[PDB]
Parts: C-alpha cells; sequence; structure tokens
C-alpha cells in the first residue's frame, strides 16, 4: 500500500587504509516494499562478487539488507553504491567518502 | 526454535 | 535482558511465479537461522556458531516448519486478496514478528505475535497472550477464526515455554559471544562546510550489542536538538557502527566534546577535535 524509499550508507567495514583488505556495504533500511535493486561500483563498473544478508525488517516493517564484497581500496580507485526501488523513478547513486 | 503451529489467516 | 525474536516475510508475485517467503530468527542483536523459499529444496540454515551442533533432527524439524509456513502463507496472501477485494495482478506482502523478551532472571517479560499487510498492521496477539487486536474489518475475520480455533492458546504455550526455554539455551551454547561486549573504537572527523562553519562528527565502530549513546556538548552543555544521529548500521562481520555529528562556527570546535556510553565500557569516553 504505502512505499517507503530507502536510506542508503555506503562504509567500509573497517577504516580505510589503502592495500589493506577490507569490505565495503551498502546499507540499505528503512523501505517497503522489499522488492530493491543493489549494486556496487568500482569505478563506474558493476562490481561482480557482491553478497548480501538475509532480508529482515524493524519495528515499523521497513525492510533492511547489508550488501558487501570484499575488496582493498586504493588511492585512486573510486567505489558507489547504485540502488533501484519502486519508489526511486531513476537509480539513486551514492559514493564511498572514507574521509566521512 | 521457531513457532510449530500453523493457521491460515 | 536478553530476547529471541522471530521475522517472516512473504510477498505474492504475480505473474512470476508462487509466494517468496523468508525467514530470519535472532537471538538479541545477533541471527542464528534463515530459511528461504525460493532455495531449490530449501533448508533451515545456521547463522551462528551456537545452533551448528544442534543436529540434523532440529535441523529437520525446524526445516519441517519452515516448509509448512511457506506454503500457508500462499494461502493466506490469497485469503487476503480476497477480504479485500484486491487485484490478483498486484502484489502484495505479509509479515510476522514474534518472540519473547526476558528479565535479568530468565523470566518472561513480554511474548509477541503480531501481522502486518500491505506494510502496516494487520492482527497482532495482545500481551495478556490471550486475546487478539484487529486493525480493520478484514483482520476481524482472521480474529473469528484464530478465536474459533483457539489460536492464541496454542501460541502462549509457545511463548510461555518453547521461547522462553529455547531462548535460555541458546545464551548457554553462545554464551561466549551473546553475552559479552565489545567496546566502541572510537574518533572524531572535521570538515569544513563554508567559510564560517564546519562539520565534527564523532565515530563508533566495531561495537556488540547495538546498543549505545553518543552525545555532543558545548562547553559541558547538552547539543540534544543540533546533533545529527545516524541509525546504528551492521558492520558486516556482527558488530555494529554509529556516528553522531554537529555543524559548529569556525573557530570554535575546541569547545566541543563528544561522549560515547557503552556496554562495553566501564566509565563513558570523552572525545575532542
Amino acid at each position: 500500500a504505502i512505499q517507503r524509499t530507502p536510506k542508503i550508507q555506503v562504509y567500509s567495514r573497517h577504516p580505510a587504509e589503502n592495500g589493506k583488505s577490507n569490505f565495503l556495504n551498502c546499507y540499505v533500511s528503512g523501505f517497503h516494499p522489499s522488492d530493491i535493486e543493489v549494486d556496487l561500483l568500482k569505478n563506474g563498473e558493476r562490481i561482480e562478487k557482491v553478497e548480501h544478508s538475509d532480508l529482515s525488517f524493524s519495528g515499523d516493517w521497513s525492510f533492511y539488507l547489508l550488501y558487501y564484497t570484499e575488496f582493498t581500496p586504493t588511492e585512486k580507485d573510486e567505489y558507489a553504491c547504485r540502488v533501484n526501488h519502486v519508489t526511486l523513478s531513476q537509480p539513486k547513486i551514492v559514493k564511498w567518502d572514507r574521509d566521512m | 526454535r521457531a513457532f510449530p503451529g500453523l493457521r491460515y489467516v | 535482558s536478553h530476547s529471541m525474536r522471530y521475522f517472516y516475510t512473504a510477498v505474492s508475485r504475480p505473474g512470476r511465479g508462487e509466494p517468496r517467503f523468508i525467514a530470519v530468527g535472532y537471538v538479541d542483536d545477533t541471527q542464528f537461522v534463515r530459511f528461504d523459499s525460493d532455495a531449490a529444496s530449501p533448508r533451515g540454515e545456521p547463522r551462528a556458531p551456537w545452533v551448528e551442533q544442534e543436529g540434523p533432527e532440529y535441523w529437520d524439524r525446524e526445516t519441517q516448519k519452515y516448509k509448512r509456513q511457506a506454503q500457508a502463507d500462499r494461502v493466506s496472501l490469497r485469503n487476503l486478496r480476497g477480504y479485500y477485494n484486491q487485484s490478483e495482478a498486484g502484489s502484495h506482502t505479509l509479515q510476522r514478528m514474534y518472540g519473547c523478551d526476558l528479565g535479568p532472571d530468565g523470566r518472561l517479560l513480554r511474548g509477541y505475535d503480531q501481522s502486518a499487510y500491505d506494510g502496516k498492521d494487520y492482527i497482532a496477539l495482545n500481551e495478556d497472550l490471550r486475546s487478539w487486536t484487529a486493525a480493520d474489518t478484514a483482520a476481524q475475520i482472521t480474529q473469528r477464526k484464530w478465536e474459533a480455533a483457539r489460536e492464541a492458546e496454542q501460541w502462549r504455550a509457545y511463548l510461555e515455554g518453547t521461547c522462553v526455554e529455547w531462548l535460555r539455551r541458546y545464551l548457554e551454547n553462545g554464551k561466549e559471544t551473546l553475552q559479552r561486549a565489545e567496546h566502541p573504537k572510537t574518533h572524531v572527523t572535521h570538515h569544513p562546510v563554508s567559510d564560517h562553519e564546519a562539520t565534527l562528527r564523532c565515530w563508533a565502530l566495531g561495537f556488540y550489542p547495538a546498543e549505545i549513546t553518543l552525545t555532543w556538548q558545548r562547553d559541558g552543555e547538552d547539543q540534544t536538538q543540533d546533533t545529527e544521529l545516524v541509525e546504528t548500521r551492521p558492520a558486516g562481520d556482527g558488530t555494529f557502527q554509529k556516528w553522531a555529528a554537529v555543524v559548529v562556527p569556525s573557530g570554535e570546535e575546541q569547545r566541543y566534546t563528544c561522549h560515547v556510553q557503552h556496554e562495553g565500557l566501564p566509565e563513558p569516553l570523552t572525545l575532542r577535535w
């Protein structure tokens, strides 16, 4: 019935250090219904080995999912999360900002 | 340990 | 206090097959089980080490329960569409959350069994575990069916017995991880936002359980209404992250302090930029 758009957060599991393996996360939350498209991008290109948590939801019935991939950050490589949802007319792209 | 019962809405 | 919580989601997909059913189970903030009806020959699967030794009869039993629930939810979704006179062309979602909360003595504080349809309350087992609250006249059809079939008695038996007993068993089996707090690792970042203001952001990383308090003060005075808080998010390894930010006049950063409260910290931590 009422649809809720996802909040989107892109971040690493541990503080990033160039050359050290890590995990890149895209956390989507607060959305309804549960169907959602989430891709992790490296320099604009979809990352292939990306997994996600099992679908669950919060007390207000809205859903949340963690998408993640193992990665080794470098100074020059750019990462982002691309999300599409029925509430979104075009995909939303959120960039990873390590200095946040 | 999940609920064992079952009833339609 | 501790809790065990199950979350069921069933979603119809007209013209793309039969409804998909997903279940997950948690003790406190730690998932321990999943089931996905779209898997080929689906099974209840462990997601925490402290149920991996439960054995095949247990896992066969949980799998049997999930398969029956998945099939039944297909019937329930069809019934609901009929109650509401909804079009078969639209997709719909049925959710259930249930479980038990325990006090420090292991006694049941509260049991739950609440359902939602189309993203909003449909029917809920009341606190007394003996009566129902229906959200509308469609849910009143379900309520009369469940009252005639003594559904509440079955849930109460589970919530006051099985739920409590198995939660206590999981807590003992997994005590090395479930009953141990992980303190947050903290730092402050700083970003100018204009010629005259700057963002101070206080980070807490790697903590368990998820409950945490992050606050900002200006010369000791709480800045509650000026602090931006993000919802606590998973790190992906079973721990959590949170940040709290404040926008301050450039040159006044030195007045501000971040304060961190967590079960894993015997004394609150103070940070400054």
